């Protein structure tokens, strides 16, 4: 975690519902959209950290 | 400048007018001043907070 | 009333999604009542499952 990796995600479609609802997780929150929503959005840039 | 009382009566109402307009730009602390973003970005119950 | 899997309490209230919430039991956004929850480890839980 001192050393954080950060993933560029661009030039492609997404599913967050199969995120959300994946049997993986064991915590998901959201901050200025609601998870619900996100596969109506686009975004200029993706970042996963 | 003759005409000035009736130019100023013509100017404090375009500027009362101008100044509602920009008025719909204000966040008043929500997240975004477009109303789309809030529906667009939230689901129900976090959005009508906003 | 009904049994689901500890994880699923949390989709048992007002405005929440999932496979519970969205294929088995859905509250309404103005739900008024009371949700109450307990395990039941000791009484539907078997060796080799239930």
């Amino acid at each position: 975690v001192y050393a954080w990796n950060r993933k560029r995600i661009s030039n492609c479609v997404a599913d967050y519902s199969v995120l959300y609802n994946s049997a993986s997780f064991s915590t998901f929150k959201c901050y200025g959209v609601s998870p619900t929503k996100l596969n109506d959005l686009c975004f200029t840039n993706v970042y996963a950290d | 400048s003759a005409l000035g009382k009736l130019q100023d009566v013509v100017n404090q109402n375009a500027q009362a007018l101008n100044t509602l307009v920009k008025q719909l730009s204000s966040n008043f602390g929500a997240i975004s001043s477009v109303l789309n973003d809030i529906l667009s970005r939230l689901d129900k119950v976090e959005a009508e907070v906003q | 009333s009904f049994v689901i899997r500890g994880d699923e309490v949390r989709q048992i209230a007002p405005g929440q999604t999932g496979k519970i919430a969205d294929y088995n039991y859905k509250l309404p956004d103005d739900f008024t009542g009371c949700v109450i929850a307990w395990n039941s480890n000791n009484l539907d839980s078997k060796v080799g499952g239930n």
